[PDB]
RNA sequence: GGGUCUCGCGGAACCGGUGAGUACACCGGAAUCCAGGAAACUGGAUUUGGGCGUGCCCCCGCGAGACC
């Protein structure tokens, strides 16, 4: 059916500029309308841009005029935000999402999965992925605990996986916390049989793509 | 004038089977185009109800829209574990499309005592330089949690974060993981450290521990 | 009384939905007229070109001028 991916964000300076990719795929977008739509971390919804193909009209909240341009190209069938002058406060996940209005009106109905764009005066820098080996003494009842430490990255994101993707119930990967000196750090743990430490092998797979980071780490017991 | 979408509650707790009621309040007459999202946490936000009472296509029945006037009503009939989110209306009467600052429906649920582990450094990160132990919290509700690291009886402040994850979609816990950092120099200097956990569901504090060099 | 271009005048309202991708093909609410009731209405008969975040366009029809 209908899908919408997001590209191009990242890491810029202030005052730099960055532009953003939305590609659809399901419909022509010269049928329907394409939004901008970002979430500043720990905010709330904030429309930017839109932008109606067989029409030509775009419309900018106040907040982006003349900063930012919305664009299409229907042969492509992809959307674009051209963001110039760029500040601390555009830091956000920025959402594409597709609506219609003439055939129906249902606001915006469907939602890409967002790319990150973050404005800092700091650099890329690629993660140290430590072990977090099941304790030596004991765990709790027949079921082991370990897991992965990825220390001093930036920007965010990184990805998690365990064991090439083979590994998914009981993972936790915990949200990244920004240290003292402003790199971030997250652990990811995952609960498996006790039993199974001698017979399964567990690997975080962590990816850090702003850096170029692949780490496939080896978690053994110690 | 932009139009403001005035959203309340900013945030409630529920249990499950429950009727969660969120409201919305138009400004200045959008006259039906209003749409309610749900945003679980690092996902999309997907559309549940548009023209304020039409349920869209594959979303369940429990979710339903009402208008009186400027007065728009998202409600939850029977509250679902996965119903873990963040709910936002929104109106697409006119650009600028505003949106409602949110209402995070949390799950009220039965008190679950933490399971807690403790990981002493890596060797590979020692050679760095520093040492982190990381102590988790694993599948407890509520989240409240207090945890004091010891190192030698000693107990230390300012040298440790918390991380808590959202609440879980199955089961509605949380887990929480604390990291206490040192130097490599101060890591060596001591023998025992202790992780100490307070939380509801544990009649006494839990304490678990490692003496520095245990293969 | 024909063919082509330009200009002028036109092609019920509202709300949904389904296939198509162009500017089409449909299905429902509904409305209109008539009759009846104190009455939300009830019967019977009939009914609107389309695209697209919307003021512009496609198509169709009629008129006028120019060209054959």
């Amino acid at each position: 059916e209908v899908q919408l991916v997001e590209s191009g964000g990242g890491l810029v300076q202030p005052g730099g500029s960055l532009r953003l990719s939305c590609a659809a795929s399901g419909f022509y977008i010269s049928y329907s309308s394409i939004h901008w739509v970002r979430q500043a971390p720990g905010k709330g919804l904030e429309w930017v841009a839109s932008i109606s193909p067989s029409s030509g009209s775009t419309y900018y909240a106040d907040s982006v005029k003349g900063r930012f341009t919305i664009s299409a190209d229907t042969s492509k069938n992809t959307a674009y935000l051209q963001m110039n002058s760029l500040r601390a406060e555009d830091t956000a996940v920025y959402y594409c999402a597709r609506s219609r209005y003439s055939r129906y009106r249902r606001g915006f109905d469907y939602w890409g999965q967002g790319t990150l764009v973050t404005v800092s005066s700091a650099s890329t820098k690629g993660p140290s992925v430590f072990p977090l080996a099941p304790s030596s003494k004991s765990t709790s009842g027949g079921t082991a605990a370990l897991g992965c430490l990825v220390k001093d990255y930036f920007p965010e994101p990184v990805t998690v996986s365990w064991n090439s993707g083979a590994l998914t119930s009981g993972v936790h990967t915990f949200p990244a916390v920004l240290q003292s000196s402003g790199l971030y750090s997250l652990s990811s743990v995952v609960t498996v049989p006790s039993s199974s430490l001698g017979t399964q092998t567990y690997i975080c797979n962590v990816n850090h793509k702003p850096s170029n980071t692949k780490v496939d780490k080896k978690v053994e017991p110690k | 004038s932009d139009i403001q979408m005035t959203q309340s509650p900013s945030s409630l707790s529920a249990s499950v089977g429950d009727r969660v009621t969120i409201t919305c309040r138009a400004s200045q007459s959008v006259s039906s185009a209003v749409a309610w999202y749900q945003q679980k946490p690092g996902k999309a936000p997907k559309l549940l109800i548009y023209s304020a009472s039409s349920l869209y296509s594959g979303v369940p029945s429990r979710f339903s829209g009402s208008r009186s006037g400027t007065d728009f009503t998202l409600t939850i009939s029977s509250l679902q574990p996965e119903d873990f989110a963040t709910y936002y209306c929104q109106q697409y009467s006119s650009s600028p499309y505003t949106f409602g600052q949110g209402t995070k429906v949390e799950i009220k649920r039965t008190v679950a005592a933490p399971s807690v582990f403790i990981f002493p450094p890596s060797d590979e990160q020692l050679k760095s330089g520093t040492a982190s132990v990381v102590c988790l919290l694993n599948n407890f509700y509520p989240r409240e949690a207090k945890v004091q690291w010891k190192v030698d009886n000693a107990l230390q402040s300012g040298n440790s974060q918390e991380s808590v994850t959202e609440q879980d979609s199955k089961d509605s816990t949380y887990s929480l993981s604390s990291t206490l950092t040192l130097s490599k120099a101060d890591y060596e200097k001591h023998k025992v450290y202790a992780c100490e956990v307070t939380h509801q569901g544990l009649s006494s504090p839990v304490t678990k521990s490692f003496n520095r060099g245990e293969c």
